[PDB]
RNA sequence: GAUUGACAUUCUUGAUUUUGUGGGUGGUGGUGCAUUGAUGCCCUUGUUCUGGGCCCGCGCGCUACACUGA
């Protein structure tokens, strides 16, 4: 059940969510990014309103404990804002539930960086640079979930290729805007589901296949 | 509770700022109004009445006699593919696709370089118009103006009668195209107003006539604003009525002659090195 | 001497908040006695608007004289003392609105608090934001290149240095006096102050970028023993550069 | 729901310190964000986006909320509770 | 409406009314 | 599926009225309300004082 | 728009005063 | 019809008057928005969605 | 005669400057290293005056909401 990204021998699953937005504001007032408390300075800074949700992440926090191959821990994700900050999980991760325990888990981004468990050894979330083919191999298939390409199930998608060593995936956390789809890793991208989804569903769509093709 | 108390004592530190700013005022009022009239009195009535230069004298003098690179290596990839972005966005992109509709004039500047046909008369314009770009600082529409009549004239010399020098006009002309691309990527703004004048120019002259009062200056204007104008974009001020008007100028006459078989050969030959990319 | 209500317009005028110049300080340049009158009045009017208008009036009435008058004796000390009482050594925007609108006289500004800066114990920040406050306007050229080159035929200081080097990476044209102020600095920096002060390249801001768009009516033979001076220093960051920034001096 | 005094205020686990034992339970059950995150997933997913559904939500208090495919519920979660309450006492919101 | 909500504010745009009447 | 959004009011108080979008009038119905109320209870009390 | 309005607050003032002869805690 | 419990802790024994089925999705630990969103995607490969 | 405080349109100084081209867009910092030793990262363009939610419910009749429709 124990997995680093150091673990080549088998197949694995990455999901990394792009393009969010969580940068803290100090006004000694010490507040992150939210779209319900504080808008007047969101108004102020120009920023756009709709993008500023840690929701997003709060609720995609179903990838982490959903996969039934935690008996072999397959799961990692990975973050990514304009700041460019990156987060290593934990199959068997203990989360902060709620959002305001998650909310105020803020020094985690803007200065700490670096929690440990319950023995002090483990570093639970981390937050090595960029990019992560120096962590996962270049052995890993190519697909970001987007809207436009035909679509093709993760259960077909997975069953046809059986030894890599690992899957990727790259979701867009938005209200509207092109994300950087396939420039960096990608190059074709698997188009979502037949009606506008959303990143939780989104990330609920690839493993629900991941899991059914696996076979748990 | 203690947010009100604190709100009471910012107002009423604010109501004393500016009670003491009224009586500052009004205090300041009097005592300048009560004490000039005998302070200049005092004040008179009391009995009252270089190295640096000497450089910036020299500086001046020595100053008024005589009177890296890889951000600006990588500028080009960017500004590169900052075209290429606008580039597919002009293909797919920018202008909604919709609204369902259903210093001269042409003369003084050749007058000015009317010595000879290309080389000499184009270099003193190049000059003068160096001259007129250092020189005009309060009229650059006026700029734009002397380069729309340049470009009107530079396109009925480039088509006048080949029984000249044939190779070597031909490699004038190519450096002539190659600056006027060169000036295009500068100034575009009434290019493409002169661009329709003469499109209205040849719609006029086709209502007229059909082929007999058709200048060969179609053939260079259409082969200048295709080699220098990116023609890839979905629809352009520019290239597309003059595709259309191309397009009724393929297919619409009687081609009665050999003359205006070429026209057309070279027409289907410009049209493939237009939309080559799109 | 005064109309002895000058220590109640004092009391007030430290304190001030809103108003323009009154009846007094209108025509306090026109009077005649007005030293000994601000002396008595004893300026801790330190009020942000009766700082700038009065600052406003007399440099539109500051003479060299009236600069070695009124200017040497306490404003310095003030700025040491406002720097002192603050951790950071920061200014107020009384002090950079009076800066801004004092600077535009041209050889009296110079004297009156660029030229005494390096009277008493010249600091880096300080310096810094004197450079800062000094340079984003315009300077005039002539008077510009003379507070160089008297800084700089003056002997060497850190602070005053960092103001040097503010005023020669400004991006600023070029005389002959620029031209032998950097002849004798060169012939300064041998083994000297290179001996006595090792200058990284904390002080070598200057020396770093140095020529880009300066001469273009002289040699290269004062490139050339300056390039002998930084083969003469042994530095790794600065050396490669200093051939394509400063072979702009085209002859 | 608690009408305290002021107005109302939600029943969550981490919104106060002791209505749960005030009232006269556990607060190591008192949630309801599982429910928001759960009906909000179960609103996003494609068969209800095809229609396929109707959810009838509940408590302990024996009360049935049922409600419509086409709901679009608030994304937060701040804008949830104060929908909430507006469902449970006036019993009935439109579009 | 795709993947978001609603915004409004409170009575502070009857503030804003009121320093315009 | 068409998709609307539920209208409600930020901090509802079943016991306070609702938020009045028309200015012009919401004193009115505060007032034909109070006025209603007020009449009631000082009818109630001088017939109880005459009793 | 007006009429209604101030005779509602005259005739509120008119049963305010038939509250105030008599004492009538409200 | 699931009646999914929104339980955090305790026996689904709600609907122990009508249900008959017992059935889940694993023995291991997920939450109910998973539990939820793996029976809608259940349905969607059952009914072409 | 380009322009500065102006006996509120006025004479009183004066090279400090007028229409446009660029590039520096913004260093008065927070920050890891002795109390000042370009050591990773962020942002740009301080001020005359100014701000309050709160201790009607019950229910009897009458009436609307339903193709049993109009």
């Amino acid at each position: 059940p124990v997995l680093t990204s150091k673990d080549k021998i088998t197949k694995r699953m990455i999901v990394v969510l792009a393009m969010a937005s969580l940068e803290t504001h100090k006004i000694d007032k010490y507040v992150l990014l939210n779209c319900d408390d504080h808008q007047g300075l969101l108004k102020k800074m120009g920023r756009d309103i709709s993008e500023a949700r840690p929701d997003i992440t709060h609720q995609c926090l179903l990838t982490l404990l959903d996969s039934p191959i935690n008996k072999a821990g397959k799961l990692q994700v990975y973050i990514q804002t304009s700041r460019g900050i990156l987060i290593e999980v934990n199959p068997t991760v203990r989360i902060p539930r709620t959002f305001k325990r998650f909310s105020g888990l803020m020094v985690q981004l803007l200065h700490k960086l670096s929690i440990r468990s319950v023995n002090s050894e483990e570093k639970l979330l981390k937050v090595i640079k960029n990019p992560i083919t120096d962590h996962l191999p270049t052995k890993c298939r190519k697909v970001t979930l987007s809207f436009d390409a035909p679509v093709i199930r993760v259960q077909d998608y997975i069953e046809k290729l059986d030894d890599d060593e690992s899957i990727c995936v790259f979701v867009g956390a938005m209200a509207r805007g092109k994300d950087n789809f396939a420039d960096e890793y990608v190059d074709e991208k698997v188009g979502l589901s037949n009606y506008p989804l959303s990143a939780s569903v989104a990330c609920s769509k690839f493993c629900h296949g991941a899991e059914d093709a696996w076979n748990i | 509770k203690k947010t009100k108390a604190e709100v009471m004592k910012e107002v009423i530190a604010k109501s004393k700022f500016y009670k003491q700013e009224r009586q500052k005022a009004q205090g300041i009022m009097e005592d300048q109004i009560d004490n000039l009239d005998d302070n200049f009195e005092d004040v008179m009535s009391e009995l009252m009445m270089t190295d640096l230069d000497k450089e910036y004298d020299i500086k001046v003098k020595e100053l008024q006699l005589d009177k890296k690179k890889r951000e600006l290596e990588q500028q080009r990839l960017d500004r590169m593919n900052g075209m290429i972005e606008l580039e597919e966005g002009e293909e797919r992109g920018v202008e909604d696709l919709d609204d369902g509709f259903w210093r001269t004039h042409d003369a003084l500047l050749d007058q000015v370089k009317k010595l000879d046909l290309d080389d000499h008369p184009k270099i003193v314009k190049n000059i003068i118009k160096a001259y007129q770009p250092k020189l005009a600082e309060g009229n650059k529409e006026k700029l734009g103006k002397f380069t729309a009549v340049l470009l009107r004239h530079i396109i009925f010399l480039s088509n006048q009668n080949y029984l000249k020098n044939v190779q070597s006009f031909k490699r004038t002309q190519n450096a002539l195209i190659s600056i006027l691309k060169s000036l295009s990527e500068k100034y575009n703004r009434e290019l493409s107003e002169e661009c329709r004048d003469y499109i209205n120019e040849m719609q006029a002259r086709y209502k007229k006539n059909h082929f007999d009062a058709l200048s060969n200056g179609d053939l260079v204007f259409f082969s200048i604003i295709g080699i220098l104008f990116s023609t890839s974009d979905q629809y352009h001020l520019v290239i597309t009525p003059a595709l259309i008007l191309m397009s009724q100028f393929l297919e619409q006459i009687k081609f009665n002659s050999l003359k205006r078989i070429a026209f057309g050969a070279v027409l289907v030959r410009i049209v493939s090195q237009y939309q080559r990319i799109s | 001497k005064v109309i002895k209500a000058y220590t109640t317009v004092g009391s007030i005028l430290k304190t001030w908040t809103h108003g323009k110049l009154p009846k007094l300080f209108k025509v306090i340049p026109s009077l005649r006695n007005w030293q000994d009158v601000i002396y008595v009045t004893n300026p801790e009017e330190w009020s942000p608007h009766v700082v700038y208008e009065a600052t406003k009036l007399f440099v539109s009435n500051l003479t060299a004289k009236e600069s070695q008058k009124f200017i040497n004796l306490i404003l310095l000390e003030r700025f040491r003392d406002n720097i002192e009482t603050s951790e950071d050594h920061s200014l107020n925007y009384h002090i950079y609105r009076a800066v801004k609108k004092s600077l535009y006289k041209p050889s009296a500004f110079f004297k009156g608090f660029l030229f005494p800066l390096v009277e008493t114990g010249c600091n880096v920040r300080e310096a810094t934001i004197a450079g800062s406050v000094l340079a984003k306007v315009s300077v005039p050229a002539l008077h510009s290149s003379a507070a160089l080159s008297y800084l700089l035929r003056l002997p060497f200081s850190p602070p005053t240095t960092v103001f040097i080097k503010i005023l020669l990476d400004k991006k600023y044209a070029l005389p002959y006096q620029t031209v032998d102020d950097c002849v004798y600095y060169f012939m300064r920096f041998r083994i000297g102050e290179d001996a006595t002060r090792v200058l990284p390249v904390i002080w070598h801001k200057a020396f770093l970028t140095f020529a880009q768009r300066y001469k273009n009516d002289i040699t290269q033979d004062q490139r050339d023993f300056l390039l002998e001076t930084v083969r003469q220093r042994g530095h790794k960051d600065i050396g490669p550069e200093i051939r394509r920034e400063l072979l702009a001096g085209a002859s | 729901t608690h009408k305290i005094s002021d107005k109302y205020v939600l029943l969550n686990c981490d919104d106060h310190q002791g209505l749960l034992k005030k009232m006269g339970r556990d607060i190591s059950e008192a949630r309801p964000d599982i429910t928001h995150q759960c009906l909000l997933t179960l609103l996003d997913s494609p068969i209800n986006k095809a229609g396929k559904l109707q959810v009838y939500i509940q408590t302990s208090r024996g009360i049935l909320i049922e409600v419509n495919p086409t709901v679009r519920i608030p994304r937060t979660f701040k804008r949830f509770s104060g929908l909430m309450v507006q469902l449970l006492h006036k019993l009935s919101i439109r579009s | 409406t795709d993947r978001f909500k609603g915004d409004d504010d409170i009575p502070y745009k009857e503030r804003l009314f009121e320093r315009q009447q | 599926i068409p998709t609307h959004a539920p209208k409600y009011e930020e901090n509802f108080n079943p016991d306070k009225k609702s938020y009045d979008p028309d200015r012009t009038r919401s004193e009115i119905n505060k007032m034909k309300a109070q006025l209603k109320k007020e009449r009631k209870f000082t009818m109630k009390e001088i017939r109880k004082d005459a009793k | 728009h007006t009429l209604a309005n101030n005779v509602e607050s005259k005739l509120r003032d008119d049963l305010e005063r038939l509250k105030k002869i008599r004492a009538h805690r409200g």
